[PDB]
């Protein structure tokens, strides 16, 4: 119950930070987080530790928005605000599908670190194909098809390929780099 | 396994 008090703090450090900065939205969604946390400081111990994980990704996702909209692109900050809300919507208690969907979410909030990344150094198209899947997973953790899993899987395969990608980038290998993106573009236009 | 992904940025 310890792991709890660190998140708490270093989301509430997080609010400072944005109450500073003057990002509103951030601020606000720090807040509904601190309080979330705080409602489900006990309970059951085994799904506790697991929403606080959940809360450890949602404080990531607000530090990504954040940086995002102080570094620039709004693009980036306003997806991982939705992602943010979708987080705290969804920790309310759907256990059976919750335990799939922050898989995702996590995997979401990495994609959007890569689109942020690319975009800061210029890999513009790295940026692109991320902020497309990024769009993809939301609308697929947000929507009610319940055939979900696949397309999760499917988007979380295209998401490892993309990084693979940005490996490439950020070694210099241009040209495993184009077939990486190559690849993870099929994965992701499969879904349709 | 997979690559690793980027590490989370610094805490505010």
């Amino acid at each position: 119950k310890k792991e709890a008090e660190e998140v708490a703090a270093h989301v509430e450090q997080i609010a400072f930070i944005a109450k500073e900065q003057g990002n509103e939205e951030v601020a606000k969604l720090a807040k509904r987080l601190a309080e979330t946390i705080k409602r489900l400081n006990e309970g059951t111990e085994e799904e506790v530790k697991r929403l606080l994980e959940a809360a450890e990704v949602a404080a990531h996702v607000l530090q990504i928005a954040f940086i995002a909209h102080e570094q620039g692109n709004e693009e980036v900050a306003k997806l991982a605000l939705e992602l943010a809300e979708s987080i705290l919507r969804l920790i309310e208690g759907t256990e059976e599908e919750v335990k799939r969907l922050l898989e995702a979410a996590e995997v979401a909030a990495h994609v959007l670190q890569i689109a942020f990344i690319a975009h800061e150094q210029g890999n513009e198209e790295v940026a692109k194909l991320a902020l497309e899947l990024a769009e993809s997973i939301l609308r697929l953790i947000e929507g009610t098809e319940e055939e979900v899993k696949e397309l999760l899987e499917r988007a979380e395969e295209a998401a490892h390929v993309l990084q693979h990608a940005f490996i490439a980038t950020e070694q210099g290998n241009e040209e495993d780099a184009k077939e990486a993106l190559r690849k993870a573009e099929e994965i992701l236009r499969r879904n349709a | 396994a997979w690559p690793a992904w980027p590490a989370w940025p610094a805490w505010p």
